[PDB]
């Protein structure tokens, strides 16, 4: 294993706020499954996705689907089986960000965690049970495939 | 290992304590430590000698404290207090379900805890802290049922339908000068859940349809769904669904869709417009929601106009007809539709639209007179007022020897109704701090404003005004201004007066020395106005 | 109000340093007084020395000059020695002072 | 009446926290306060100190000589620190 | 304590001691001995029906109480006149004096 | 009024001019002056 | 989707959000309308709330489609246990066939026939200088002191 | 004033405020050739932003790459607007006009004047007072 999150989401906006850059989107999607919110800045010029899409997310802490770690290294010549050919968009990021509504005597109970793929923002809210296996400055993968 | 000998020890530790003889597990304790292979007579030492009548101490302590003119209530309530405290940080709710458990009836000190008002407080606070505990939530419903938080107060009706009786009560007691500091104590727990703020706004429904002041009840429901919209919630299809739209579909349907959009579009203005002026209407009082005519002043009205010339004849006639239209109705019957004076005020209104948004205009002094007889409209004032708010609020419009307050002025002077509407700009520019004007110019621009206030206080509107004028003394700005001001008012009043009026105007004439009106109302108000 | 709420600190409310602090380092705390004498008197100085600043800076500006950027190291130790803020610290008051 | 050397006074309120009354409220907030402050374009500095409901704790100069032979070498030497950092920061330039 | 006519542990111990009905005597002592105010004669049994000792709530409001004892004297200290200063002083002096052999009596009576 | 700024004051200020240009005071005011306009 | 009720209690089971939440049109579709009366009594009092009290945001279309669905459970809701449940219940029951409340409320509640005298009195005492709603400002004389 | 007195200057300010802007992506060969250029690199091929479809990395990676040591540092883009910190979308910038580098890497942000500019706080300011002269002088060149 080694799968930190995993779930199927909707594109609710594909930018709200009118697009700031010509080849990336703010996607803002809903999880049907659970209760998460999803902010996810998508290279839409490679990947277009439009709006009422839907797509499985995987957050991964590897793509090996064996718990063998990654390096953190560009390896083409890798042959090891990888979860990325299961998926279409695959990104890697660090989280940076875990936010709470924990308050100075309580546990979270709704988490936000943020995690930059080279610069392309996510946010993820949603209850803390979904979002115990992220930790900061944790490199991690985003892998999406959209679903018909 | 047996742990009779761990009990032993926990037993000689807990004995050996000061006036531990008054637990009340000491059956159990001695039980434990006389089975396990102690003795009864070391405990009699344990207790007895480490026993040194503290309580009897608190007793002197008590009487002496009365012995010296303490009334002993307030050292009551104090004691109380701390029990209060200590429970608090101790409270446990398992325990209280326990008790819940054991009887569901509770034994009958917490009936007598309800007979005093300071553990009904304590159960408050308890129920506040913690929701989920069905000892709390039993005490609280024999409580109401014989401050509560807005969680507490909606967590169950009985309370909730009794808070809002006496808050309701309230409100109409303190009238429309208690409005502002009733309201938001009421539309937060109104607004409070759409459980709440349907329920609130159901039961406003039925009492408001009674004639003897009802309508006092439906603006609370305005006040209390116009904080719900700047709320960010879903007001419009409850306030469609507590009215007669089903009657009419497609009209539910184009209002609720504008209004959930905040703003008009000439689709449904269409179907609006084709809808009235077709000579089956709806009634007059549909489609006369203030949030929609506010939708109305929005648009046709602000800087621009972004309007189109050609649908501009519709949302006119729209609002003149929402304003002007008369329904007579006998016994819930549409009796005959009024369409006299829709015409005239779609003209007015016409008129000053083109004004409005005409911005080039220099005309205006040409189109006063005409502004003046189209002003004589209360909705056509009122557009004027909201147009005169975005002008004039806007940065940097005082460059010119003005002409936008004297509208107000005539405002003012024709529609009393208006009067808290105008009064709430002035002070917004009276308090607004301005850059590029010089200091004296912006002591003059105050000077011209408190003139705008008082001609306003003229027209029989003097205890907001002067409250505050009162409130900015006493609370920033200059004495200059407020002696300008007590001077402007000395000038036209004449004697007799009211004792509310010397209430608020007088305790503002000591602060100052400075000028024989001054001395003439002092001489007169003393002898009789005490 | 603000100062006192931000800057004293709490040893009267177990759930925060439970929260805040590991369990042997909360029963420290908690169970010697000697150890929460020290830190009032912390928070007594430190309010001597707002009174000091109120003195010097009656302009209440609190862009000043000093050598060390203490927020940036602060945050250069917590990225050297990977410090999760989620969980409780193992940082005894007293060793601050 | 008047006092000699002072050919014109002008009155304003100060749009800068630095000339704004900055006072300490009863919670220990600091509260910027409006008041009118006059500038003068002559100087006169021991009269105007003297003078009645005038407040003598703030209220200076920008010249340097009035101040050494009205306050002293100290004042002389904040003053004129003040002044330098004045013609400085203007135009947003900051010096140690 | 008899000073005054208040039962201390010897009076415990006579009432104890051949006595073979402790518990109707630990009982009316309990009651009769307990603090004089119809509040609290209310709320012990509820009070102690958590487990909570006595023996807190006892020591707090003493301590309490006995703080208001060294304030008031020390308000009285310059209040009005000095004869009704003095002449409470002595009052509360010649009644603690019976409690100044007592560790917790003993500063009342140094206090005045 | 606008004073001298620049390098004619850093000039009039290194060169402990007798006259400056434009001296000038800064008077505060304390009573009801310092809120009053009328008394300013 | 299977598990309806649970799925249901994560989209709605949050307690704090008191007003039902935004693209509630959304999550009251056919299929889970008909699937929610299979578990309706299963939910929690605050999820049945914020589900019963969305229908208002249907629009009148979809609300007229499944009126038979809606009123099975507004009766469903009628013969519960929890209070809010019980009034809600008895001012919807006229809701789906026409969109009109029931403001026949005053039967079988103790709070609603207080409201009733209380209220009543008061504004039949309280009918000396009336406060005239928001848009009687904008209403001409004949149509104000209609 | 106890501030940098050499900063990005013409060509290269303005384009580093081109290239860290969200959307510059870069095949690999580009990748490459612009490690070339880069004197204090390890020798190591960093993994890319994007894998698939196609490998891509962002114009921030490879500036992370030049930003020496683990220096941390927090300025805002020039356009940053006065009330982005206020809204919801305080830590995830919509403009990307908040420059948050975070142990050596430069993770969200468009550099400009105010980050890599002659003023306090500058992230160069920051690179001299951590890792010294000697490693701002190759953090200068690396930039250019």
């Amino acid at each position: 294993a080694g799968i930190l999150f995993e779930d199927i989401f909707d594109v609710k906006d594909i930018d709200p706020e009118g697009k700031k850059f010509d080849r990336v989107s703010r996607l803002h999607c809903e999880s049907e499954s659970f209760k998460m919110d999803l902010i996810l800045d998508v290279n839409i010029q490679i990947y277009p996705v439009d709006l009422g899409d839907k797509f499985r997310l995987v957050i991964a802490s590897t793509l090996y689907e064996d718990g063998t770690l990654d390096d953190g290294e560009y390896n083409p010549t890798d042959d090891r089986p990888s979860r990325a050919d299961q998926f279409e968009y695959v990104m890697y990021g660090k989280v940076y960000r875990i936010e709470g509504d924990e308050t100075s005597t309580e546990a979270a109970t709704r988490l936000s965690a943020y995690v930059s793929y080279g610069g392309l923002l996510m946010r993820l809210q949603g209850d803390a049970n979904n979002l115990h296996g992220f930790e900061v400055d944790s490199r991690v993968y985003l892998l999406m495939k959209k679903l018909a | 290992g047996e742990d009779d000998a761990e009990v032993q020890q926990e037993c000689l530790h807990k004995f050996s304590t000061r006036d531990y003889i008054m637990e009340p597990s000491i059956f159990n304790t001695l039980k434990r430590y006389f089975q396990a292979g102690g003795s009864p007579e070391n405990v009699i030492q344990l207790l007895s000698e480490n026993y040194t009548a503290v309580a009897q101490t608190v007793n002197l302590l008590a009487e002496w404290l009365i012995q010296t003119g303490v009334e002993p209530v307030q050292v009551q309530e104090t004691v109380e207090n701390h029990l209060k405290s200590l429970l608090i940080k101790h409270f446990d709710p398992r325990k209280a379900d326990s008790i819940f458990t054991e009887e569901g009836e509770t034994p009958a000190w917490l009936e007598q805890m309800i007979a005093h008002t300071t553990w009904r407080d304590l159960f408050y606070k308890l129920a506040e802290a913690h929701p989920d505990c069905l000892m709390l939530n039993f005490t609280v419903k024999l409580i109401s049922d014989a401050i509560t938080s807005v969680s507490t107060a909606c967590q169950q009706l009985e309370v909730f339908s009794r808070v809002l009786r006496t808050s309701l009560a309230t409100i109409l007691d303190g009238g429309e000068e208690n409005l502002e500091k009733n309201l938001p104590e009421f539309a937060k727990m109104v607004c409070h859940g759409e459980h709440t703020y349907l329920f609130a706004q159901a039961m406003m429904s039925v009492l408001a349809q009674e004639e003897q002041g009802g309508s006092a009840v439906r603006r609370i429901a305005q006040e209390v769904q116009r904080f719900a919209q700047e709320k960010g919630h879903d007001a419009s299809q409850i306030t469609l669904a507590l009215g007669t739209a089903a009657s009419y579909p497609r009209a539910c349907q184009a209002l609720g869709a504008m209004l959930s959009k905040g703003a008009l579009n000439p689709a449904d203005i269409t179907v609006l417009f084709k809808m009235f002026t077709s000579m089956d209407p709806p009634p007059v009082e549909l489609i006369r929601v203030p949030a929609f005519l506010d939708l109305f002043m929005q648009s046709l009205f602000k800087p621009g106009a972004r309007i189109n010339q050609d649908h501009k004849h519709k949302y006119i006639h729209i609002l003149a007809y929402a304003a002007s239209v008369v329904e007579t109705w006998k016994k819930n019957k549409r009796v005959s539709i009024n369409k006299d004076e829709l015409k005239s005020t779609s003209k007015a209104v016409e008129t000053v639209h083109n004004l409005c948004c005409n911005e080039n205009a220099s005309e205006l002094v040409a189109e006063l007179s005409t502004l003046y007889q189209c002003i004589r409209f209360p909705v056509v004032a009122m557009g004027v007022l909201k147009w005169v708010d975005w002008t004039v609020s806007e940065p940097r419009y005082f460059q010119l020897q003005p002409v936008h307050l004297a509208l107000l002025d005539e405002i003012s002077t024709c529609h009393q109704l208006l009067h808290p509407q105008v009064l709430q700009l002035l002070v917004k520019l009276f308090e607004t701090e301005h850059s590029q004007l010089d200091v004296m110019e912006q002591l003059e621009l105050k000077k011209t404003l408190l003139d705008r206030m008082v001609h306003l206080l003229s027209r029989g509107y003097v205890l907001p005004v002067v409250s505050y004028i009162r409130k900015c003394l006493e609370k920033d700005t200059d004495i200059s201004l407020i002696r300008y001001f007590v001077t402007e008012v000395l000038d036209v009043i004449a004697p007799p007066y009211t004792s509310d009026f010397v209430q608020l105007f007088l305790p503002i004439l000591e602060n100052d020395s400075i000028a024989d009106p001054v001395t003439e109302f002092i001489a007169h108000c003393k002898s009789n106005f005490i | 109000k603000a100062f006192e709420k931000k800057f004293r600190f709490d040893y009267t409310n177990e759930r925060a340093l439970r929260r805040t602090l590991q369990e042997d380092l909360v029963k420290d705390v908690l169970s010697n007084a000697h150890i929460q004498n020290e830190l009032e008197r912390e928070f007594e100085r430190m309010r001597e020395d707002r009174e000091v600043l109120r003195v010097i800076f009656p302009t209440g500006d609190s862009k000043v000059v000093l050598p060390c950027n203490l927020l940036r190291m602060i945050w250069n130790a917590q990225k050297i020695f990977h410090i999760n803020p989620r969980l409780p610290s193992d940082l005894h008051p007293i060793k601050v002072v | 009446q008047g006092i000699e050397q002072i050919s014109k006074v002008y009155m304003h309120l100060p749009q800068t926290d630095n000339k704004k009354k900055i006072i300490i409220t009863e919670d220990g907030e600091f509260k910027a306060l409006q008041e009118w402050i006059l500038e003068t374009d002559g100087v006169s500095l021991m009269r105007v100190l003297s003078e009645k409901d005038v407040d003598p704790v703030r209220t200076t100069s920008n010249d340097i000589v009035e101040i050494f032979t009205v306050l002293g070498i100290e004042a002389v030497r904040k003053a004129l620190e003040r002044e330098l950092y004045h013609v400085i920061s203007f135009d947003g330039s900051y010096v140690n | 304590l008899q000073d005054l006519g208040v039962a201390n542990g010897e009076d415990l111990k006579e009432t104890l001691t051949n006595c073979t009905e402790p518990l109707k005597a630990i009982e009316q002592f309990q009651t009769e001995n307990g603090v004089l105010l119809p509040s609290l004669q209310s709320a012990l049994p509820f009070l102690d029906l958590h487990g909570t000792p006595r023996l807190e709530f006892h020591q707090s409001v003493f301590d309490e109480l006995r703080d208001k004892l060294l304030e008031r004297v020390s308000a009285i200290a310059s209040e009005g006149k000095a004869e009704e200063r003095y002449k409470k002083l002595e009052d509360l002096l010649e009644k603690s004096f019976s409690l100044v052999k007592m560790p917790s009596l003993q500063p009342v009576v140094m206090c005045v | 009024k606008n004073v001298t700024l620049g390098v004619p004051r850093l000039k009039e200020l290194i060169n402990i001019s007798k006259k400056p240009k434009t001296p000038s005071l800064t008077v505060f005011l304390l009573g009801q002056s310092a809120r009053d306009a009328e008394r300013a | 989707e299977s598990d309806t009720g649970l799925w249901l209690h994560n989209k709605l089971g949050a307690t704090d959000e008191l007003w039902a939440p935004p693209s509630i049109a959304s999550l009251l579709t056919a299929a889970v309308i008909d699937n929610i009366r299979l578990c309706f009594h299963g939910l929690s009092s605050a999820v049945k709330l914020k589900l019963l009290l969305g229908t208002l945001h249907l629009p009148r279309r979809t609300v007229d489609e499944m009126k038979g669905a809606l009123m099975e459970i507004i009766q469903l809701a009628s013969l519960d246990s929890d209070p809010w449940v019980l009034m809600v219940a008895d001012i919807l029951k006229s809701f789906p066939d026409t969109g009109s409340l029931n403001l026949e409320l005053e039967e079988q509640n103790p709070n609603v026939q207080d409201i009733l005298g209380e209220l009543r009195e008061k504004v039949g005492e309280c009918e000396a200088s009336a406060m005239l709603p928001l848009e009687c400002q904008y209403l001409n004389k004949n149509a104000l002191t209609t | 004033s106890n501030r940098p007195v050499m900063g990005i200057v013409q060509d290269t300010l303005t384009a580093v405020r081109k290239f860290t802007k969200r959307d510059v992506f870069l095949e690999r060969g580009e990748v490459m050739n612009l490690l070339m250029f880069l004197s204090t690199w390890d020798g190591k091929v960093p993994q890319p932003a994007i894998l698939k479809p196609r490998p891509l990395w962002t114009g921030k990676q490879i500036f992370s790459l030049i930003i020496p040591g683990h220096i941390n540092c927090i300025r805002t883009h020039s356009t940053h607007p006065d009330d982005e910190d206020s809204g919801p979308y305080k830590h995830i910038s919509p403009g990307d006009t908040k420059v948050v580098v975070e142990n050596g890497e430069l993770i969200m942000g468009i550099l400009c004047k105010k980050s890599l500019g002659t003023s306090a706080g500058s992230l160069v300011h920051i690179s001299y007072l951590e890792m010294g002269h000697d490693i701002t002088r190759l953090f200068y060149s690396n930039i250019q």
